[PDB]
RNA sequence: GGUGAAAUUCUUGGAUUUAUUGAAGACUAACUACUGCGAAAGCAUUUGCCAAGGACGUUUUCAUUAAUCAAGAACGAAAGUUAGGGGAUCGAAGAUGAUCAGAUACCGUCGUAGUCUUAACCAUAAACUAUGCCGACUAGGGAUCGGGUGGUGUUUUUUUAAUGACCCACUCGGCACCUUACGAGAAAUCAAAGUCUUUGGGUUCUGGGGGGAGUAUGGUCGCAAGGCUGAAACUUAAAGGAAUUG
């Protein structure tokens, strides 16, 4: 039987919906599907900046959008399966 | 068998009957 | 500099315009302890005068970066792997 | 809330509810005597216009349509009866 | 459009229909407007605007061949030239034509 | 010209939508250029809707007023003064005047510019 | 659209009956609706109803009491010869202590023991325990 | 509802209550009903009529000044048109996304909706032929009616 | 009444040389004895011959074309990218 | 270079890299959501044109004109087929390098068709919500999309409005979620899957143990691949569903 009311994810009364490529292993999966984590790290870090110009002017960081198709989200990604009442908590944390 | 590998096998073996009685159309 | 999985590149020249040389193993050509060590001899040349791979996948730095100009495109140029991806 | 009396509810009860959902239905559409003192019989209008209004005489312009806020271009006095 | 604007001196106004009828139309001043279609020859095209000229008429090149300036007319054959002969409640001789 | 990756992925939060416009324009100066553009929307400083959306006769008729002054400056100088004319910015608001009458749109910037 | 108008407004007052709620607006309130609210209050399962006069096809108000288990509507509407009525009766009510199967006849709408005591007959309506 | 649709959205108007006259308007019957063959002769449909003499005069609703609806005072001077107003619109519509369709000839979408246009032409006049406002050999066909509307 | 359900024109070679063959005849056979339509006066009455041929039968103009069609698809879409140069060099 | 590690591979031809720069075809990233639209398939840069649509508003018009539907018809992802073009990408086939006892594979490499487009076909998907359509009734809850009504609500300050966006309340029609359970169910769960043994609102369709088998046969559609229709002999006591414990 059913294991999610959802049954996907994220998808109610569209049909279709274009898909994307997990970054892990570029398998396709339905974007509204797509476990969706954004990394945002920055560029050992005081070494940088006294030898060198513009005294700490900037600091930018990556910014980028990741998509992992379950079977990948689940081999690292923040998958950590849940209970069967534990996983209907969509809280981020 | 898979399902869908039985149909594989079906759809070749009607091809295949459908094929040995032309001979006698 | 430009950061693969199995290679960093580091390369001086003018504004208007190293990897895994000196480790040989060829699985540490990312590693850092080499990216230093080549990273070493690449300042030394700097002075002796005076990028993720991205593009398609993976869109991210590489092992031996730290030790942008990341080309992203459009979504377009359908990816490597087919639909299932690579299998294991 | 099983008892209510359906008959006689609250002048309020239904002041909230649809055009429609009322106990005999009813236009919530009213009609007006917009006076743009510069002529003097003028006109009785329909609220929601969707006909932008022109009075005998003049080339006026009073209405203007709408989603049925029918906007009554420069100032003029009514009543709603 | 403009189609509008001509399809109104069908039913109001005064036409006529055709080079012939349209150069009687020329010569007696009737005219004040004639439109010609896109692909109507253009020896044809200056002649009309010279008997124009005389007339002092203004003319109107429509976009679009006899074929359509007749389905615009409301006729069901080709119509190389209109002339108006009274537009009728159509403001074609007042609109920037 | 270009923004640089820090600050345009700084700048493209969720929970609001991005609008993009560029034009090809001329110069005094013989040069035709596509220009680009930038902005997203400002949550106004009352509101509790976390999405913050327009709702698209906007993104048509912004990008329609966008162009309008794009236009209306460059051709309005040579490229001399079309340097001149960016670097204090302020045409970056000379969008806003206009658009404060439609939506609170923060963040608006040009972005690039992309020639011959 | 709505076919059998008097079911939409009888299951109403079913669903109003264990609701627990003791008032029910029905619409739209025909000839055959008010007689048969009627032959109900004849026998004391609702109250007292009300035809509110909308210029359309109307509304009935009928405060019910909570003597009454089902009220129903029976149909196509089963023709029924005299000497099957007893067969619904039977099918359909709880046992023959109570209860009417009420139904059409040439001689009015009228519950199933008014008609063996008019001895006429008719097609069948629906039924009230 | 929406017989050529799913979407169950009413939105009707609410007749009042009061099937006499306003009791504030002071032209009456007489007054008003010369008011929209005025129209008729124009050339507006009944509705166009119904709703300029709603706004721009006291009309509230033809019905209860008249007594005759509208389509039948026009019926009575003569000015009822050929075919029944809802129909020509139906028409109308048919012939305008078939000459769009026909130009744009690779548009699913619009032949299916001409599709729809057109099946419910069809039930309309089957009802208007069976209440004697049609004659019985009364149909439609895309280049008949082309010439229809105008 | 229908007189082929396939053939058409093509039933004159009968039954010789293939379904195939016969059918792609078929049409650009269809193509080059069709009337079109005239560029210069509106009428429908360009026909071919001589391939590469079409004339009108009233107003006797003659325009070069395709082997069985009077344009085809490299033409017309020379055509359109000629003008788009020529478009780029006055303005 | 590529992976877990390697190898087939590319480099006096200056490879990988950088720089300026052009070509071609494909795609629309980020913004993108328990958000929108369409009958479904499905639909995400710009602008202009072309017709089209729901909800709302409506003291406008018609006045039963409707609900659902064998036959019949429109559309119908992907792949696939015919005729051009296109052919950058990725890539059934095929060939390879590796792994294995073997390894036609999984992983790597080459790459045909294909991928795209026009004209015509094909008509199938777990085409899914595994859940017919129209009507009605039965229950709490805060979000949100579109329309609308209500204001000595806040903001723009120009000089205050007009406006625009925002706040609040209600009401229609949407996409969903939440809590309950009166109620339902074999259960999982369900505001319907409820208002059924207290069994009848209207209507369409399918199912009747498991295999045999969607096979045989005929008919029919297709260029084909195949689509629709669609048995029986025989065989068998289970097969199946949901939940519980291991
Ligand atoms: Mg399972
Ligand atoms: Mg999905
Ligand atoms: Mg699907
Ligand atoms: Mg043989
Ligand atoms: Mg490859
Ligand atoms: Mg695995
Ligand atoms: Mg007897
Ligand atoms: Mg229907
Ligand atoms: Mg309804
Ligand atoms: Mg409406
Ligand atoms: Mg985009
Ligand atoms: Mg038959
Ligand atoms: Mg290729
Ligand atoms: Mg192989
Ligand atoms: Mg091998
Ligand atoms: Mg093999
Ligand atoms: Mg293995
Ligand atoms: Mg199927
Ligand atoms: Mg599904
Ligand atoms: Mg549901
Ligand atoms: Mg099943
Ligand atoms: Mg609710
Ligand atoms: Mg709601
Ligand atoms: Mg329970
Ligand atoms: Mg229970
Ligand atoms: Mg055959
Ligand atoms: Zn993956
Ligand atoms: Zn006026
Ligand atoms: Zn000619």
């Amino acid at each position: 039987p059913k294991k999610r009311a959802s049954n996907g994810r994220n998808k109610k009364g569209r049909g279709h919906v274009k898909p994307v490529r997990c970054v892990n292993c570029s398998k396709s999966i339905p974007k509204d599907k797509a476990i969706k984590r954004m990394a945002i790290r920055n560029i050992a870090v005081r070494d940088l900046s006294e030898a060198s110009v513009y005294p700490e002017y900037a600091l930018p960081k990556t910014y980028n959008k990741l998509h992992y198709c379950v079977s990948c989200a689940i081999h690292a990604r923040i998958v950590r399966v849940r209970s069967r009442e534990d996983r209907k908590n969509r809280a981020p944390p | 068998m898979r399902a869908k590998w039985r149909k594989k096998r079906t759809r070749r073996l009607k091809r295949k009957r459908r094929k040995v009685r032309a001979r006698s159309k | 500099i430009y950061a693969s999985f199995n290679d960093t590149f580091v390369h001086v020249t003018d504004l208007s315009g190293t990897g895994g040389m000196k480790v040989k193993a060829d699985r540490d050509e990312s590693s850092p302890y080499a990216a230093m060590l080549a990273a070493q001899d690449v300042a030394a040349k700097c002075k002796e005068v005076g990028r993720a791979t991205g593009g398609t996948r993976t869109k991210t730095p590489g092992p031996g970066g730290q030790a942008d100009v990341t080309p992203v495109p459009s979504d377009s140029t359908r990816k490597k792997g087919g639909r299932r991806g690579r299998r294991l | 809330v099983l008892v209510q009396d359906l008959l006689h509810p609250t002048a309020a009860s239904e002041a909230r509810k649809h055009k429609l959902k009322t106990l005999v239905q009813g236009p919530r559409s009213y009609f007006l005597d917009v006076k743009c003192p510069g002529c003097l019989n003028i006109t009785t209008v329909f609220s929601h216009a969707q006909t932008a209004v022109t009075c005998e005489s003049c080339s006026t312009i009073l209405c203007t349509p709408t989603g049925g806020k029918a906007k009554l271009s420069e100032g003029t006095s009514f009543r709603r009866k | 459009s403009i189609n509008q604007k001509l399809a109104l001196v069908i039913k109001s106004g005064k036409y006529t229909l055709g080079y012939k009828s349209t150069v009687k139309s020329l010569r007696q001043g009737k005219s004040k407007l004639i439109i010609i279609a896109a692909n109507t020859p253009v020896l044809r095209k200056s002649e009309l605007e010279y008997y124009a000229m005389l007339s002092k008429t203004k003319v109107y090149y429509f976009q679009g061949g006899n074929n359509e300036l007749g389905t615009a007319v409301g006729k069901l054959f080709r119509v190389g030239v209109v002339s108006i002969l009274e537009a009728g409640d159509s403001d074609i001789l007042t609109t920037l034509a | 010209m270009d923004f640089t990756t820090d600050k345009l992925r700084s700048m493209v939060r969720k929970w609001q939508t991005l609008i993009e416009a560029n034009v090809t324009v001329k110069t005094s100066d013989d040069y035709v250029l596509r220009i680009f553009a930038i902005a997203f929307t400002r949550k106004q400083a009352n509101q509790v809707k976390r999405h913050s959306y327009a709702q698209s006769s906007h993104i048509r008729a912004i990008r329609k007023v966008i162009s309008e002054i794009l236009t209306k400056e460059v051709q309005g100088s040579t490229l001399a003064q079309l340097t001149s004319k960016l670097i204090p910015e302020v045409i970056n608001k000379e969008i806003e005047n206009a658009t404060k009458d439609i939506f609170p749109l923060q963040n608006i910037h040009v972005r690039k510019v992309k020639l011959l | 659209t709505r076919s059998s108008v008097l079911a939409d407004a009888l299951n109403a007052i079913n669903n109003a009956e264990k609701t627990g709620k003791r008032q029910v607006l029905i619409r739209p309130s025909s000839k055959v609706i008010i007689k048969f609210l009627q032959v109900m209050q004849k026998h004391g399962y609702i109250g007292e109803f009300e035809y509110i006069d909308d210029h359309r096809s109307g509304k009935i108000v009928v405060q019910l009491n909570g003597r009454l288990n089902k009220c129903g509507v029976i149909s196509p509407r089963f023709n029924v010869k005299i000497g099957d009525i007893e067969k619904w009766t039977a099918n359909l009510l709880p046992a023959r202590q109570f209860g009417y199967v009420i139904l059409t006849t040439s001689a009015g709408i009228m519950d199933h023991e008014e008609a063996r005591r008019k001895h006429v007959s008719g097609k069948i309506l629906g039924f009230v325990y | 509802g929406r017989m050529h649709s799913a979407g169950k959205g009413i939105s009707s108007s609410a007749i009042p209550y009061s099937r006499n006259a306003p009791a504030w308007f002071k032209l009456s019957s007489e007054s008003v009903i010369e008011q929209i063959v005025k129209y008729a002769r124009k050339g507006l449909t009944p509705s166009q009529i119904g709703v300029l003499l709603r706004d721009a005069h006291g009309v509230t609703q033809a019905r209860v000044i008249t007594g005759n609806k509208i389509m039948r005072i026009l019926k009575s001077n003569g000015l009822a048109p050929e075919i029944p107003e809802d129909l020509y619109y139906l028409i109308k519509k048919a012939v305008s996304v078939r000459k769009h369709l026909e130009r744009n000839r690779k548009d699913k979408d619009a032949k299916f909706r001409l599709i729809l246009i057109e099946s419910r032409i069809h039930r309309l006049a089957r009802y208007y032929r069976t209440v004697a406002v049609l004659p019985p050999n009364w149909k439609y066909e895309s280049a008949t009616a082309s010439a229809l509307v105008n | 009444a229908k007189r082929t359900k396939k053939v058409g024109i093509t039933g004159k070679y009968g039954v010789r040389y293939g379904s195939s063959l016969r059918r792609q005849v078929k049409k650009l056979e269809i193509q080059q004895h069709a009337r079109y339509d005239c560029s210069f006066c509106g009428k429908k009455t360009v026909k071919r011959g001589a391939a590469g041929i079409w004339t009108c039968s009233c107003c006797k103009k003659t325009v070069a074309g395709g082997a069985y069609t009077v344009s085809t698809a490299a033409a017309a879409t020379v055509r359109s990218t000629i003008r788009r140069l020529r478009e780029m060099v006055e303005a």
